């Protein structure tokens, strides 16, 4: 019961962070150039840098949750 | 083809989705029993801690381990077309 | 003493063509040893070619043998003897009509062109 | 242009009943037809296409570039309507099934599978009740937005 | 020398009997129509924008970016033959040449190198290849072009879903499952920062 | 070749309609 | 005592009115679209590349591929006969002799053995066999060969596809759908490898 | 059946009228070709059986068994050459 | 056809299923219950642990039985074609 | 005493091909076992060539076979004898018409061609 | 007790192949056991030649059989006995026409011809 | 003991190019064993060359071969001798027509064209 | 003593172009120990460069004194061709330690 609380606070500040982490991939991902799209290399890059930008708010997040659960 | 072709394909891709898929849950796995001995050590019985740190190394072993994966199918892809004359010939 | 192989379990490892040799390198073997009976013969080694004889309707290429022989310390082989050889060796093979067998000697006489 | 409001609202019935563990575009596509008969839309089209034989005539005029790209950019249009729409009965729907979860979490034995199924699909109808209910305002103000598409095409 | 009257007329009829092939052939209907269908895809809508609507936008989409190329097709053949200046045959061909343009502009050096060796013909320049060999080679490269937009399309909405079963489960409800909570984040998240609009540049400006 | 059979039958009825004509 | 002119008309216009049974059974049009229909499933994708674009692309490499014996059919047969060099019976075997031995080049031994003795004539030579036995002897063994490479393309697919589910399963993620994240790596393995342009190759290649 | 329906008084059936047995034969030709399709059909329902239960058993329960099906349904039509057996069959079926 | 002969079919279907399926699953089975034992005797409850010993020993075991399947199968393929000229008659 | 083969199991994945091999070595075994009781022969050796008979020519394969004999000390074999012999290994082994069979010896003399 | 095979319970590992291969072993085990129980014949072995056949194909093979025994210490076969032999050898096994079974004996004579 | 390769498993994931060229070093090993048997060579090195075929393509290469024979202190190949060495090389590998074998010594002088 | 290449075993992290090269390095160093044999040549190198035409290299150090003749250049280069698939044997050039030619291209 306590985890999906705190879940729930974190979602309230971390989640606006989130949101704008989702926002940004979205956004890079969309607008593409035709030197990008025509690229294979690049678009592995992009795709690397869009994982990796995921990994740290969303690390955070689950942080938030394990460090609850514990106590 | 011959029916024993059919098995070497077969098993050539068993041996290769084993491969794929060991590479990334083994460290998961060995993550889970290091969890699991730690909440034996301090008798907790909670079951959703351990998620993060599956998660987290997960992530990490595809990083890791990304170019070489790829690099292999994108290999058996064009293994499975070298051998194709062979077995339409 | 051939049959060792045939009568062998192949493990997953093996895979399609591999197979095809070992079963080849078989009646090599038991070929040889039709061949080490012989009064004349003292040691034979066999190697043989075998195509894949595919299916559709295109040309096939002509499977062929090369028998090499170590005689006893003396003696010299007949043309019956030679005859026999490529027979027994052409008729053992599927295929391989007895025109593509190339038999050889110790001292290096040809013995059956190809 | 007309397609493309009621196959928003067929977007708007897919979405809910998506949303309901769920067909359910028919019956918007039904009552949108309504709509379009009852506000007598085939009369003002009718209207609109007579008008356009004024303002645009037959021997010098066709649609430029821009016409396509305005015609073309009205898939953000189908979701940015279609979610509007359905943004308080999604959140509706959201909210119990989060409740639900969590509420029942407490034991790992109930658990939901065909359970949560029955329990979604009973509120997801629900709540398509309740969108019904308002539905009319947001199809009043999607005519206006398509109505205005139209005469900037027929340069009106 | 220049066409009759009646075997004018027969050309231009048979044109307008292939003229679905040449907008899913030679124009930029194929890449727009597979990139549409990833979208649809990505997003947990199976059929709900329906068939009729993505082929009326794509439609549209090419009408615009097929704008310059039909336009240029219209200067240089059209008018010409419409004013009497040139005979039939040479505004056929002073038609064919800016489809050509527009299908080299569009396509990859490897494809082309492929199709002129399958074919068995001998040329040294691309701009003086057959157009029976650039149709094979067109698609080629716009198919494989339309992957690449709609694999870049379909990171988001993965991104999104992975996230929304990781939270999920690190709440520890094991038992709900993520599709129906994350469709709403995708569909939010496709509106707030106008997707639609953002995939237009990138499409419509592919082709430049 | 077998591309320019084409082209020579659609020639052969041109002229054979502009000797008509 | 050649064919009248009549009759040589009369006959022609029949063969045009078969022109679709002789490619969808004659040629190596079947075996191009079952290989793309196999590729098609195998792949997320229901029918994106679409229908029409994948014929239009099988009727270029059909095209393509048999070039040399259409060729030989206008080098025999039909150059001789326009030049009133053959008899119009005589050119009609030079025109299907080249066929025959296409389709036998592609044709496998069984699928004449039944079809010899299903239609029960004393023939030994597998060559001199008649074209109502050859034809659905060629197009048994076209289908039994797109199947082989359809197989070999799905292959590669399938791992992916294991590979995203057993991953999944590792994490407890039970109710994640394999499918909606195991697509974009389909679409990710298929470019890099630049799959449009090889598989095109293969088929080119693969009837020799 | 049809006799009946016909009401023609019929001796044998060697010398049945064309209008009482074309819809006979039809009808008979029919009900063999469903037994011959069931004969093909189970082959390929086992496979989609087995890897369905295997996919299930290791947890998997959102995996399709068809896609995974696909392949070695093919593969078994083809090691036993099934566009020449079915055929054979087809054409032995009338003697 | 017979009743009967129909539910000689469908049996020999099921057990041709049966059969394929147990010869799979059993290896499975044990190294679940392995695993399972395992555990508690550690006194660890982790669900998501008892994966890949699973998944890597049913691969070992398609590959193992990769000629015996298909052999089964084919020889069920003509088993039907033969037992069809019983049936039409 | 040959037959070990047929009564015993195969283990699980022996190869179809491995399983044809068997079989053929299995017939080698036996017609080997019934030339054994010949009694000029001592010891006998069989290989075998399956067919594959296609109603074409050009692409038929047809039968073979080759026999190795070691015979007693002494004595010869008759035009009877190896009569004999050709005859029981053509007609224990499907097709292989009796034109087809290679007899010879331990001294090598030919007894049959192919 | 030739039977033995027929009434047991054949486990998994067996294939068509082998199932066939081990049918034609208990006929044959059963036809040597009663051509044993006639005077002359001391110990004999059968071996058959039978295509795959099934309905639905293009058979060119056709059936073959070969009976070998050793007899008593002396006597020879009458024409008459090898008959008896020939016609019960070819009445029991399907096919198999009376003009293909080769018989031979313990010294070798040719007794019917394939 | 040229055959143990085939006779290793082989281990598993080796590519086919791999496979091929361990095969063809197999075939070069066996072939050279037998012509150290050859009673004037005291040492022998093979090398095969084996095209892809394919005859989807046209482009064919056709097969080569070339044996190197570090011969005795003394004595010189007659033209029979290395007539019998090109013969037995060519019909062992398939393919290799017997007019592309290069034959070489230690002195180095050049026995058979390519 | 160059078939330690092919004899042994690699591991998954080398990919096609590095096996092919090393395949083809292996050729090389087989076919240089087969020269070495030659009582002239007390050192040899070669080189190859096949297509994915083929051509070869081979450059030799021989003893203190001595000077190949036609017909020893001629044994090499046949040599060098026939072992190699393709490489036709006008396409082989020969060097000593000296730098005069031996072969051209």
């Amino acid at each position: 019961a306590s985890v999906l609380i705190v879940g729930a606070i974190s979602l309230m500040w971390f989640g606006e962070a989130l949101a704008r982490s989702l926002f940004s991939i979205m956004s890079r991902l969309f607008d593409l150039q035709r030197e990008e799209i025509f690229d294979t290399a690049k678009l592995f890059d992009i795709a690397l840098g869009a994982m990796t930008d995921l990994l740290f708010p969303l690390f955070l997040v689950l942080a938030t949750l394990f460090t609850a659960a514990m106590i | 083809m011959t029916p024993e072709m059919f098995v070497e394909l077969f098993r050539e891709a068993l041996w290769m989705v084993l491969i794929m898929v060991c590479a990334i849950i083994i460290p998961s796995l060995l993550i889970g029993l290091i969890v699991a001995i730690f909440q034996a050590a301090t008798s907790i019985n909670e079951q959703t801690l351990s998620f993060l740190p599956r998660l987290i190394v997960t992530l990490l072993a595809l990083m890791l381990f990304g170019h070489w994966m790829t690099q292999m199918l994108m290999e058996y892809f064009y293994g499975l077309i070298e051998r194709l004359p062979q077995v339409l010939y | 003493a051939g049959d060792d192989i045939l009568l062998q379990d192949m493990g997953f490892g093996v895979s399609q063509r591999l197979e095809q040799e070992r079963l080849k390198l078989s009646r090599e073997r038991q070929l040889a040893q039709a061949i080490e009976e012989m009064k004349q013969v003292r040691k034979a080694r066999v190697l043989l070619a075998l195509p894949k004889h595919s299916v559709f309707v295109r040309h096939n290429q002509e499977a062929s043998a090369s028998v090499f022989l170590t005689l006893s310390t003396g003696t010299n082989l007949k043309q019956q003897e030679v005859d026999s050889i490529v027979d027994m060796v052409a008729s053992a093979v599927p295929g391989m009509k007895t025109s593509r067998i190339t038999v050889t000697d110790q001292h290096g006489r040809l013995l059956s062109s190809g | 242009v007309t397609q493309f409001m009621i196959q928003t609202f067929v977007l708007l019935g897919q979405i809910l009943g998506m949303q309901s563990s769920l067909l359910l575009g028919q019956l918007f596509m039904f009552l949108t037809t309504m709509f379009f008969l009852a506000t007598d839309g085939h009369l003002k089209m009718l209207q609109l296409v007579v008008f356009s034989f004024k303002t645009l005539p037959i021997g010098s005029g066709s649609l430029n570039a821009v016409d396509f790209r305005e015609m073309a950019g009205w898939l953000g249009i189908m979701f940015q309507t279609a979610l509007s729409m359905s943004l308080s009965g999604i959140i509706a729907l959201l909210t119990i099934n989060l409740s639900f979860g969590v509420m029942t979490r407490a034991a790992p034995q109930l658990n939901i599978f065909s359970l949560g199924f029955a329990f979604a699909l009973m509120v997801g109808l629900l709540l398509c009740w309740y969108i019904l209910a308002g539905l009319y305002s947001h199809y009043e103000m999607f005519w206006t937005v398509g109505e205005a598409q139209i005469c900037r095409l027929i340069r009106l | 020398e220049d066409y009759s009257v009646t075997l004018q007329i027969l050309a231009l009829m048979t044109m307008l009997g292939f003229l679905p092939a040449m907008v899913i052939l030679m124009t930029s209907f194929t890449r727009i129509v597979v990139v549409m269908s990833i979208l649809r895809q990505a997003m947990g809508l199976q059929q709900t924008p329906s068939n009729q609507v993505i082929i009326g936008i794509a439609l549209f989409l090419t009408f615009f970016v097929m704008s310059p190329v039909l336009n240029e097709i219209n200067d240089k053949a059209v008018q010409p033959y419409l004013n009497e200046q040139v005979t039939a045959r040479e505004a056929f061909d002073a038609a064919q040449a800016p489809m050509k343009a527009f299908m080299l502009k569009q396509t990859r050096i490897k494809d082309l190198e492929t199709f002129v060796t399958m074919s068995g013909e001998q040329v040294d320049n691309p701009e003086d290849v057959s157009m029976a060999v650039l149709i094979p080679a067109f698609i080629t490269s716009e198919l494989k072009t339309a992957f690449q937009i709609g694999f870049m399309l379909f990171l988001p909405f993965l991104i999104i879903d992975l996230v929304v079963a990781s939270v999920l489960m690190a709440m520890g409800m094991m038992m709900l499952s993520p599709m129906i909570v994350s469709l709403p984040f995708k569909l939010m998240l496709f509106v707030l920062v106008d997707g639609w609009n953002l995939i237009l540049s990138t499409l419509a400006g592919s082709f430049a | 070749d077998f591309n320019d059979l084409l082209t020579k039958a659609i020639n052969n009825v041109n002229t054979l309609q502009k000797a008509s004509g």
